[PDB]
RNA sequence: AGUGAUCUAGAAAG
RNA sequence: GUAUGUCUAAAGUUAUGUGCUCUUAUUUACUAACAAAAUCAACAUGCUAUUGAAC
């Protein structure tokens, strides 16, 4: 059985059709953000430590 | 421009005039019908005006 | 620029006809809105696929983690949450504390199915049948007046045009089989001529 | 829309066969090639990252298409 | 099949082969589909298999940037309060830059009407707009989609991004504010270009003079070498990762501004029915994109140079170096990289090596990449534009040294950040075997030859700079100039675009577009055009085709109808007012000898010629060449400095009368000192890069992107050309002999005018109806133009033409001329 | 013959002056030279609605319409024209006329648009006076409110900036 | 102290 | 690229039940398929502030 073809671009006969027919994260991102967060912490603590 | 102002150009009007002079040709559908009938004297041309009224009522 | 309830209903009814790739047609109804704004309104509020339901506790955990793993990248976070972006931004913030006339035009346009030249064509058909019935009734009046005018056949558009009443136009007789058809042939001829006399006198 | 239609069947050449040619001389049907042929029969330490420390049958992902896009879109 | 047809038609378009007018925009369409499709595939693969940048690379990049900004004692840019002193000046500069687009346009669609509505709202209500901008900076983190379009430049299409107007006002404010505060805080070192202080021809001039003024640079007696590396940072903008960008930006700007910038890049991109989120890479069309581009560029600069040599080039933070200078010769000669600059994504390095340093680098490269075949000469990028005699000579030692220099530098930047490839790199070596040092910068092909390496020191024309040793003020080298081939193709594509878009239009519009294009070429490249014969050929063809557009408008290409007086007579005398570059003689030479060595001008080709032989002047004779501009500017500004000091000592005004005669000299012009806008222009930092980046935001960007008249002044003056074309065409009495002038019965030309001098265009009602655009210019209608020049257009001595007589007159037409 | 023909054929006896005089005598009797309107193609200048059948007519729809020069002129000098179309559904005549003084159009018959010479001269003079010429305590109280609103905005923004730091 | 090298060219329909 | 469509003049009836005279476009002027991608030429040589009745 072949379904009826409903286009999202075309409507030759002007049919109003039911609306519903007209309508995970990779781990590297976590590792990258975590590493940059730790590098930022290193920067903060180094400038704080040598501020004395 | 359209057919109407081409047909009402000076050359076409002059050719109509020359044709009604040189050979008696006159397409009466171009011309306004006489309001008063009695000013028309020829039986031929009066009958042609009658034909114009006939096609108008059709 | 605020969106009215009537404008939202017009947009949904318009997308039912036009789909999600013809926003200039949608905006031709919404008189104070552009196509750009209409596509925004659909895609971010009125599309039924959007999930505006309250977040589960697991969703709040997921959203806070993603907001750390992909900082400020709210369209990416939203695509991962499978929710609208402004919803995700508001949630993240929570967790860290005369119009009748337009509707009349809308209904008139959207319930029109015919299009322009088809409407002109049915108008033309109406006029043609009007002229036909004019000839028919005039012929009937003149027949009552006792001056029997014949009906005028249509003018040939080209020199070889066909009148389908004069001939069986491309007669393809049945090929003769083994069985004799003669008796029922003369019966059919009787039937046809009887019908012709009947329509002549009874109409 | 109803003027704008797909081809359900093609026109049969049997129709053209049913009547005779009408004598128009086409230029491409003038004589030409009138005979048939026949066959015989220290400064490098100061940087963080220095070393001191194919065809596929998809036109769009092929390296030629990638190079073409990098050349002609800029 | 569709993608194959796209490939084939693109090749035909970029060749200049026959292509239909509709086919060009069809190809534009198909190719923009294919580019978006490929970019979507790239973004999805980044999401699937992860970021290109490793965590180790990210943490050490962050460490390098932190080390730099700490060593500079950089104070990060704060968020601007409403009490900020420069708020109204920053906003008025932003709104002026935004309004400059629509002051020069008439096709105002709804978005661009809304633009002007918001701009006039903002001019009316500065405080309201400041408050709105700042609350959006603090709070808004989700943005409307960006439409992308592509612009058909006939060598390649280029992207253009349409941002929402209300967002665009915020982005313009932020761009202005960031560039101002970054100049105040000295974020960007001297080597980062374009700069507010230099037009691009002056950057090329200062680079060449800087090379010549390095100590011991030209000596080769000890086996020294100089190496000049030019390459692009390939794919730099599209490889910017947003979390690395956000944590990098937080080192220099307030977290609210960094978060705004980061979120503003993460937007939906739309084209027709195609739509995707930009999840990776900078959108070049954002108004602040130049800032992001230059700061990410500074990260890459620090990776290339290292901390130590970067501090050498930039100098101590409390009194930094000016561009290409050092605090002493000891600091200069400490390290092989003598000079660095980056113009956007093009880096330039000069290395000076001792003989043993060069040997060491070369044997390292050959240790890892040995060449027993001597195949290294194959695929070595070399300058086609110069003869074989004077381009780089591919000796074994120099080729290997250049490959080693590249091979060293390519390691220094991760591939995840930038795509540095040999195929996009040029490495010229100056040595005992190579006397010429070559590079290409800003569209100028440059070849430096020292006087000590010239076999005979001849005198030269314009288009050869003499480079001066500033220690003695003596000339010590020559720099030969040409236009880059890609810039010649760009000019040809521009004239081609004019020709295509000008079907059945007014002739004076075509002439005006040609004039604008020719002026933009000649005022930019100036003297580099002289030695560039392919450009002269292209110029002649282009002017001929521009005239052919007029001729085919009149359905007749016949030369005798259209003498030079028809085209080159000024507009107020009824001509098209074209400016000429094509009536020159073109230098001609033996092709083989010219491929091999500098033949010299032995012969001349005829350029454009007409049987009415007239000495039409050239545009080139009225523009001061850049060498003379820069030398005169140095003299002029030093003189002004001395005058300024004595005026300060007197405590009286350094007068207008005291600087007259020097008023219209200098780069920037002396006149810039005294313009009334000087006090508001002082805050418009970053204007030049902003003007160059407009190519990504706006369709049909200006051809004069390289100079800002407000900051640089008026850098050319073509008033004399009009007088000289009038005299060249035989004077006014000769010009009107071609015209229907005496058919009017007027006695004399003087006192006659075309415009009817009505007061309607001064009406307030007209101002209400036409407020978007200035309207001083006036076209000549085609029928009036044809009637005016009718005694020569309908002349009697046609080559062919069927003689017919107009009805009921004794007028004869020789052929068919439309509108006559 | 082509569109752009240069010459037309005149008979050898053709005198142009006599021909024009004869054609002028003829023109007073031809039907289509003396009918009261000129047929034209035009776009609908504004959105309008038919009153017979309530059909909406959008702007920029092309029609075949009738043009009439009217007897009356704007300020006795400038030509006014009536422009008449017919409704696409029901064929009823819709008419509107030009309004030269406003540089606009005004509706006449059959439809409705969506959304005196002495008096006119006086109004024009007064308009020119406005063109050339182009509560005190209430305005001061508005200046008080404006200055308060301006100075309080910085504190509001600083509260948002601090709130963002707290949220972070 | 002067040798020469010389493209074109218009009509219809859309 | 100056759309295009229909209509009619038919035939009478097909057998039964010349003056005068304005005109410096004083024209109801008509057509839009055609093209639209406009910015070189700007901008003067030097910035402003003013008047209440009466007890
Ligand atoms: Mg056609
Ligand atoms: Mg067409
Ligand atoms: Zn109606």
């Amino acid at each position: 059985k072949i379904p009826a073809a409903v286009s999202n671009w075309k409507n030759p006969n002007g049919y109003t059709v039911a609306l519903e027919r007209r309508v995970t994260i990779n781990d590297g991102f976590m590792k990258l953000s975590e590493a940059l967060e730790n590098a930022d912490k290193k920067a903060r603590q180094e400038i704080r430590s040598k501020m004395e | 421009s359209r057919n109407v102002d081409k047909a009402n150009s000076v050359l076409v009007r002059f050719q109509e005039q020359q044709a009604e002079s040189a050979g008696g040709y006159k397409d009466y559908s171009r011309y306004q019908r006489p309001r008063n009938v009695s000013k028309v004297k020829s039986i031929k041309e009066a009958n042609e005006w009658k034909r114009q009224v006939s096609k108008e009522i059709k | 620029g605020v969106w009215t309830n009537v404008e939202d209903q017009i947009l949904k009814a318009a997308v039912q006809k036009y789909g999600t790739h013809q926003w200039s047609k949608v905006a031709s109804l919404l008189q104070k809105k552009t196509a750009r704004q209409s596509e925004l309104r659909w895609n971010e509020y009125l599309n039924p696929k959007l999930n505006f339901t309250e977040f589960s506790k697991e969703e709040d955990a997921q959203l806070l983690d993603l907001a750390r793993e992909l900082p400020n990248q709210w369209r990416t976070i939203a695509d991962m949450m499978a929710r609208p972006a402004q919803v995700c931004v508001e949630r993240y913030n929570r967790l860290l504390e005369e119009e009748k006339e337009m509707l009349a035009e809308a209904r008139a346009r959207l319930l029109n199915t015919q299009g322009k030249k088809a409407t002109r064509k049915i108008r033309e058909r109406m006029l043609e049948e009007s002229k036909r019935i004019a000839e028919l009734q005039k012929r009937r009046e003149l027949k009552q007046a006792g001056i029997n005018v014949a009906i005028k056949k249509p003018k040939k558009k080209y020199g070889t045009d066909i009148d389908y009443n004069e001939d069986i136009v491309y007669e393809q007789a049945p090929m003769p089989g083994i069985y004799d058809t003669s008796t029922e042939d003369r019966q059919i001829k009787k039937k046809f001529e009887q019908f012709e006399r009947k329509v002549n006198r009874k109409g | 829309t109803t003027s704008h239609r797909p081809q359900l069947e093609a026109r049969s050449g049997a129709k053209a066969a049913a009547y005779t040619p009408t004598g128009i001389e086409h230029a491409r049907l003038l004589p030409g090639h009138t005979t048939l042929k026949y066959r015989k029969f220290s400064w490098r330490k100061g940087t963080a990252f220095g070393r001191h420390k194919g065809y596929i049958n998809d036109m769009t992902k092929s390296e030629y298409h990638q190079e073409f896009l990098h050349k002609h879109v800029r | 099949a569709w993608v194959s047809a796209a490939h084939y038609n693109r090749e035909r378009i970029k060749r200049g082969a026959h292509v239909e007018k509709t086919m060009v925009k069809k190809n534009l369409g198909r190719l923009t589909r294919l580019w978006i499709k490929n970019e979507q595939e790239r973004q999805r693969q980044i999401q699937k298999n992860g970021p290109e940048i490793t965590p180790e690379e990210a943490t050490t990049i962050f460490s390098v940037m932190v080390e730099w900004l700490e060593s500079r004692s950089f104070s990060p840019i704060p968020f601007p309060p409403l009490t900020y002193k420069n708020d109204t000046k920053i906003l008025v500069l932003a709104l002026e830059d935004l309004k400059d687009v629509y002051a020069s346009k008439v096709r105002l669609n709804a978005s661009e009407r809304e633009e002007l509505a918001l701009i006039e709202e903002a001019y009316d209500n500065p405080h309201d707009t400041l408050n709105r901008i700042k609350k959006y900076l603090l709070t808004q983190r989700v943005f409307k989609p960006v439409d992308i379009t592509m612009m058909e430049n006939y060598q390649n299409i280029s992207p253009v991004y349409s941002v929402d107007p209300l967002e665009k006002i915020t982005d313009a404010y932020l761009d202005q504010y960031l560039w101002y505060e970054a100049d105040q805080r000295k974020l960007f070192p001297n080597w980062i270009k374009p700069s507010d202080s230099e037009i691009p021809p002056l950057l090329v001039y200062k680079w060449t003079q800087g090379i010549n003024n390095l100590s011991e640079i030209w000596d080769v007696s000890r086996g020294q070498s100089a190496v000049l590396l030019e390459t692009t940072l390939g794919e730099m903008a599209e490889k910017i990762d947003f979390t690395l960008l956000n944590r990098l930006l937080r080192l220099i700007v307030d977290p609210n501004i960094a978060d705004y910038i980061t979120a503003k890049n993460n937007v939906v991109i739309n084209f027709k029915d195609m739509s995707h989120v930009n999840k990776y890479g900078l959108i070049r069309g954002l108004k602040f994109a130049s800032f992001i581009f230059q700061y990410y560029g500074l990260v890459i600069d620090l990776l290339l140079l290292g901390q130590e040599r970067a501090t050498d080039l930039a100098g101590p933070a409390n009194n930094p170096n000016e561009f290409m200078q050092f605090k002493s010769k000891e600091v200069e000669k400490a390290h092989p990289i003598r000079l660095y600059t980056r113009y956007l994504d093009r880096i330039y390095m000069l290395f000076h090596f001792e003989e043993d340093e060069g040997e060491e680098l070369t044997d390292e490269y050959l240790a890892e990449n040995p060449d027993p075949n001597f195949e290294n000469s194959i695929g070595y990028n070399n300058r086609k534009c110069w003869p074989k005699d004077s381009r780089m000579r591919l000796i074994r030692q120099d080729v290997n040294l250049g490959r080693a220099v590249f091979w060293e530098i390519q390691s220094r930047v991760p591939t995840s950040l930038t795509s540095i490839k040999w195929e996009n790199a040029f490495v010229s070596v100056y040595s005992k075997n190579n006397p010429n040092l070559l590079f290409s910068m800003c569209g100028f092909e440059v070849r430096i030859l020292p006087r000590q390496r010239m076999e005979e020191v001849v005198s030269n024309d314009e288009g050869v700079w003499d480079l001066v040793d500033e220690r003695t003020k003596q000339r010590t080298a020559k720099a030969y100039l040409k236009v880059s081939e890609e810039e010649i193709k760009k000019f040809d594509s521009r004239i081609r675009g004019i020709l295509m878009a000008s079907g059945s239009t007014t002739f004076t519009k075509v002439a005006a577009k040609w004039n604008t294009s020719l002026i933009s070429l000649f005022t930019y490249f100036r003297e580099a055009i002289v030695a560039t014969e392919p450009l002269l050929d292209i110029l002649v063809k282009g002017e001929t085709r521009i005239q052919n557009r007029v001729k085919l408008g009149l359905n007749s290409k016949m030369p005798t109808r259209f003498p030079p007086a028809v085209f080159y007579t000024p507009k107020e005398l009824g001509g098209l007012g074209m400016i000429s570059a094509s009536h020159i003689l073109i230098p001609a030479s033996d092709l083989s000898w010219s491929k091999q060595t500098d033949t010299g001008i032995t012969h001349f080709r005829a350029g454009m010629t007409h049987e009415d032989e007239k000495l039409i002047p050239t545009i080139f004779r009225y523009i001061t060449t850049w060498e003379n501009e820069f030398l005169d500017s140095q003299r002029v500004w030093a003189e002004y400095a001395t005058k300024r000091q004595e005026a300060i000592q007197q405590n009286r005004r350094l007068a207008f009368e005291e600087l007259e005669g020097s008023w219209d000299r200098g780069i920037p012009r002396i006149s810039t000192l005294f313009q009334r806008d000087r006090h508001t222009l002082a805050y418009d930092r970053g204007h030049r890069i902003r003007r160059e980046f407009k190519q990504y935001s706006l369709e049909r960007n200006s051809p004069f992107w390289w100079t800002n008249s407000h900051h640089d002044g008026k850098l050319w003056n073509l008033n004399a050309y009009r007088t000289d074309v009038i005299q060249a065409l035989g004077g006014i009495e000769t010009i009107l002999e071609h015209t229907l002038f005496k058919g009017t019965g007027f006695n004399s030309w003087e006192g006659l005018f075309w415009e009817k001098a009505s007061g309607f265009e001064d009406s307030m009602q007209f101002k209400k109806l036409t407020h978007a655009q200035r309207t001083g210019l006036s076209q000549i209608p085609n029928r009036r133009f044809t009637l005016w020049w009718s005694p020569t257009i309908n002349r009697a001595n046609v080559y062919v033409g069927f003689l017919v007589q107009l009805d009921l007159t004794g007028i004869f037409l020789h052929g068919k001329i439309p509108t006559l | 013959s082509e569109r752009k023909a240069i010459n037309k054929y005149y008979p050898p006896d053709y005198n142009p002056l006599e021909a024009e005089k004869l054609s002028r005598k003829m023109a007073k009797k031809l039907k289509t030279m003396n009918k009261s309107h000129a047929s034209i193609r035009l776009m609908t200048p504004f959105s309008m609605r038919c009153l017979e059948c309530n059909e909406y007519i959008p702007k920029s729809r092309k029609f075949n319409g009738k043009k009439e020069l009217l007897k009356e002129k704007y300020l006795d000098s400038i030509k006014i024209y009536r422009l008449t179309i017919s409704c696409p559904r029901c064929a009823n005549s819709i008419a509107f006329r030009t309004d030269p003084g406003n540089s606009d159009y005004v509706m006449e018959v059959g439809g409705v648009r969506n959304y005196s010479i002495d008096e006119t001269l006086q109004r024009l003079v007064r308009e020119k006076e406005m063109e050339q010429n182009e509560d005190k305590m209430d305005l001061l109280e508005k200046r008080l409110a404006k200055i308060q609103q301006e100075q309080e905005d910085d504190e509001e923004l600083e509260n948002l900036r601090k709130k963002n730091l707290e949220m972070s």
